[PDB]
Order: C-alpha cells, then structure tokens, then sequence
RNA sequence: AUGGGCGCAGUGUCAUUGACGCUGACGGUACAGGCGUAU
C-alpha cells in the first residue's frame, strides 16, 4: 500500500506537470487493449488502477472528458470480447474506475442511478468476484455520494 | 571453384550483354549488337567470405537468335530476369520468361531487374512492377550506365546461394 | 480586459477597404470587408454577453446520455 | 481567479464550429483561408487575453524567433 | 522514390485525420534522440526525413510552433554533443528539415538571413559532406523563396 | 457562400514525356463577387 501511495503521488505530480501527455498515454494503452495487441487481464487491471489513482489531479472538465472517452472505449471493449471471464474482468475494472472518480458521479445524477441499477443487476450474478466487486464499489459510491442519494 | 550456374534472361543485348560487359570491363557499351544465342562469362566477386564465381549465361533475347533457347537453363543455379523500364512491351514479356525459367528451373532464386533506369524516360513506373510480388521474385531497379544498384542483384544472389544473409562483397 | 478596450482593439486591427482602384474593385473589397465586419460584430457581441456563454449540458445531450442508454442496454446474453 | 480565464479560452475554442467543407477545390481553398483567418483571430484574442494579466508568463512566444536565432548561431565546433 | 512518395501520402492523410498525434509522436522521438535512448545517425536521419515529409501538411500556426520546438530541441542536442561527425550529422539533418519548410522561411526574414549566413559558414567547412548538403539546401531554399531574396 | 481557365506545382486513365479533369504541402502572396442594391 505504501508502494501504491508513492506511485500515486509521483504520477499525480507528473500529471500536474503535463496532464495531456499522461492522458494520451492511458488512451494509447487503452487502444492497445482494444486492438488486442496488449491484451491481458493483468495489464488492463494495472491500467485501470493507474487511471483511478490520479483522481483530482486534473481540472473538472478535462477529467470529465477523459472519463467519458475511457468509459466509452471500455464499453466498446466489453461488447467486443467473448467469454464471461473477460466481460466480468472488464465490468469490475469499470466499476473500480468509476468508484475512483466520484466527482463525475456527483455531477451527473442519471449516470449514478444507472450505475447503481447495473450494480444491483450484477449483485444477482453467481460468477466469482462479481458480487464482492459490486458491494465494494457500492460502499465506495455511498461514502462519496450519500448527499446525492438522499437529496 | 565455388562457382554457380547463373542464367540471364531478357531481350538480347538490351542490357544483359551490356550488364555482363559492364561488370566485366566497367565500360558502358553504347552500340546495340543484339546477342546471338548465349555467351558464357566468368564473373568473379570477392565477399567478406572469400571469392565467388558466376558462370553468367548471357542468353540472346531475340527469337531469331534464341538458338537452343530453354536448353540454356538446364542445371541453372540462379536466374536474373531483365527488362527495360522505358519499354512496357519488354515488361509484359516478363511473365513468359518467368514461366519458361520456372518450367525448366522449378525452385531457383529469381531477380527481376529494371535496367537503364538512368535514362530519364521511364515508361514502366515503379508502381506497376508487381509480378515479382506474387511470384516472390527479388526486385531491383538498376542501370548498367550509371551503375545504380549496380551490385544489388549479384549480392542478393550470392547471399541466397551461400546462405549468408549478411554476406558483403569486398573490393579484392 | 474591459469591453471598450477589446472592441477598440478589434476595430483597429481591420484596415478599411482601400478607396483606390476601380469602382468594381473597391465594391468587391467593400463586400468582403462587410462580411468580415459582420463576423467581427458577432464575435464581439458574443464576448460582450459573457465569458462562458455556454453550459456543458450539450455534451451529455450528445455523448453522456448516448453512452448511458446503451450502458443500460448492455446484455450478457451468455459468454 | 484563473480557472475562469481557462474556461473562457476553452469556450472560444469551442465557439468556432469550423466551416462546412463543401464545394470545388477553389471554393474549398477560400473556405480554408476563411477558417485560417478565424484561427488567426482566435489566436490573437487568446494572446491579448494573456497580455491582460498572464502576459508576464507567455510574452516571449512571438519573440522566440530571436532566441532561436541566438541558438542557431554559436554552433562553434571548437573541438572534436 | 515511389516508396517515399507513398509513405508521404499515407502519413499526410493520417495527419489530416489527426495531426496532433503525429506532431507529438515526432516530438517524442526527438526527445528519445535527445535523451540518448534512440541515438543513432540512422534513427535521427529517419526522424528528420519523416518530419520533412509532412512539410506544409499542417496549418501554418501549428506547423510554425511544432517547427520551432523541433529546431530548438535540435539546437540543444547540437550543443550537447562533442565530435565533428555527430555535429555535422545534426547540422545536415536540420538544414534538410528547414529546406523542407519554405512557408515558415517566407514568414521570417531574419530566419532566412540566419540560415543563409550559416550556410556560408558551412561552405568553408572541410568535413565530408557538409558543403554538398549546404549547397543542396541552399538551392532548395532559393527555389522555394526566390521572391524574398530580391525584394 | 460561389469557381473560372490557365499562371503549372502531384499525377489517375489510353495510343501513356501527348490529351480530360481530380489532385499537387502550385505557376497563385493572383483573380472572379447578385440581376444602383442597406439580405
């Protein structure tokens, strides 16, 4: 955890220096995943962890746009892949990423409602890890958006 | 010693004779004395790995002077097809030469050489030179006049024969 | 920063059409200059209005909802 | 204090929905030149807004054609 | 030559599809040269040929800024090195690049005068190839900007 | 917003260093501006 925190601090500083290059880099590796050149569960998980790590390092609009692009690409990938294993991996990654960026969720009620509905849909899933992922993301989202849930 | 049977195909004295002479003497012939039948010339190179000998059979490219014709190809160890980029007809004739060569030599390296590219008036554009693609021939733009790519075909053939991909010609 | 200064700088940077030359030349220059003046006036009025002018809701009107509806549309259908 | 200038610039970028590229290569040449004049105007507005209070940071941008020249000179090969 | 023209056409179409990515890829490979990761005459020559390939393919403002960045980084690299060979290679490549970009030259009289004076300095150089490259770049610049020499 | 025929810059087709345009990071840093006109 100390390793991750140090890496997050370093990468956040670098993003403050040049956020555009970093955003291009995540986008490029995301495309490498979409095209299947760099396809592997470990690589996707690492990329999504990195993307989540830098929440708050960008201005609101830039983070909004980057999230929109990333999510659209991720959903395209989920439609692209065959096999429940990879689809669940991608869904879990998406949930983790969105959890790491609660500001966007607070700014967009409809997306939040849709996300929580999809999470409840997942909760009925029997496949390994889906339910635990959904519960973890649910508690994170609750902690970070209670106001929006009860307001 | 360490010599290979090479067969040169194309229009007679349309570059084959000129090419052989240019590699032999270094002079660039101007006259066009159409080759009669075939002329066998020793042609020696020196690579990082020693001497190499080509038994170049510069064959006649005119039917009237073809003579033995395909008989020259028997036991050939490499083939250089030629054509003049300034005349499309000598290019359309390329598939016929390739057919005859493969028919006699089924599995031999083949170099498709566009001679006298130096002459400014180029008719057979580089775009349309494609037959080597499907046939898997090794292509080269050359010109016996200005020696553009003057050595590339022979070097490629030597590499393909000896098997040394990084083999390089040496002055002596 | 003040509107007066911005407007004066805008109007200063555009040279008036040259009265020299033929009637048709001057009149074609006048037409092009008047079109570009209408463009300048539109830009200046947009600046005059405010410094943001637009909300970001057009984006969800184009992408965020067009992504969320299909996010709901997602279906396992097995595999 | 500063975020507002950034939002203003991003809007002015977003407020020019280029032109629609239709027509012959000369009418399209003219549209290219009109859009180029529009880009010129946008850059001028951005640079002047920078001069308002940010100029103290980005003033050298046009002047880099003299510093790059002092760098183009002094190419001395005094040694190896 | 047909190979080069085909590559140039492909890259120009790609740039007209998204030129920011091409610009930044050029900048990244230039930096790779600067930091010594990809340092080699062959690689720098290829990079500079590619940079020239898209001459005039971009809009003048973006092209101008990108060229300024490239030239400044190249000058820094020249300052970095010792050895006649490397400096001559860098100078030759820079001069080829500037030759490929006549529009920027016509936009800047002082830059033109600087280039031509440095060409005159080169012409007295004895090291192999410097004079030939300088003359070639000079003829190219003449062909592309004759109007600004006599006015 | 419109693009005329040539200032030639890359060239696709054939009889391919000749002809029609497109196209050229072009001869062009040119030229054309409804049929008074306040759209």
């Amino acid at each position: 955890i100390n390793l991750y925190k140090n890496m997050r601090e370093t990468l956040v500083y670098l993003t403050h220096l040049d956020y555009v290059d970093t955003e291009r880099i995540m986008t490029e590796k995301l495309h490498n995943q979409v095209n299947g050149t760099e396809w592997s569960w470990k690589n996707l998980n690492t990329l999504c962890w990195a993307i989540g790590s830098i929440s708050g390092a960008m201005h609101e609009e830039d983070e909004k746009r980057f999230l929109v692009t990333v999510i659209k690409d991720l959903l395209g990938l989920c439609e692209q892949k065959r096999g429940k294993d990879n689809k669940a991996i991608i869904a879990s990654n998406i949930m983790y990423i969105v959890g790491q960026y609660p500001r966007f969720l607070r700014a967009h009620w409809k997306f939040l409602k849709t996300v929580v509905n999809k999470l409840f849909e997942f909760m009925h899933e029997t496949h390994d890890g889906v339910q635990d992922m959904a519960c973890d993301t649910f508690i994170k989202i609750a902690q970070k958006c209670r106001r929006h849930f009860v307001q | 010693q360490v010599q290979f049977k090479l067969v040169l195909v194309g229009d007679g004295g349309t570059g084959k004779t000129t090419f052989v002479k240019r590699h032999l003497t270094g002079e660039f012939e101007k006259k066009y004395v159409a080759t009669l039948g075939v002329e066998v010339h020793p042609l020696v190179f020196h690579t990082n790995r020693g001497p190499i000998k080509f038994n170049v059979w510069d064959t006649a490219g005119l039917e009237k002077f073809g003579g033995l014709r395909d008989g020259y190809y028997i036991q050939a160890q490499c083939a250089i097809i030629m054509f003049d980029v300034t005349s499309r007809v000598t290019y359309k004739n390329v598939p016929n030469w390739h057919r005859d060569l493969v028919r006699v030599c089924e599995n031999i390296p083949i170099v498709l050489c566009g001679n006298k590219v130096d002459i400014k008036d180029r008719k057979v554009k580089a775009k349309s030179i494609v037959f080597h693609r499907k046939k898997n021939l090794q292509y080269y733009d050359i010109s016996a006049k200005s020696n553009y790519n003057f050595e590339k075909p022979f070097l490629w053939l030597a590499r393909k024969l000896i098997g040394d991909p990084n083999l390089e010609f040496v002055a002596m | 920063l003040k509107a007066v200064r911005l407007i004066k700088f805008l109007y200063q940077s555009n040279p008036p059409p040259n009265p020299e030359g033929t009637r048709q030349a001057r009149r074609n220059r006048r037409r092009r200059w008047r079109a570009r003046q209408r463009q300048i006036h539109s830009i200046s009025e947009r600046i005059r209005s405010t410094y943001l002018g637009r909300s970001a809701e057009p984006v969800p009107l184009q992408t965020v909802d067009e992504m969320t509806k299909k996010f709901g549309t997602l279906t396992i259908d097995c595999n």
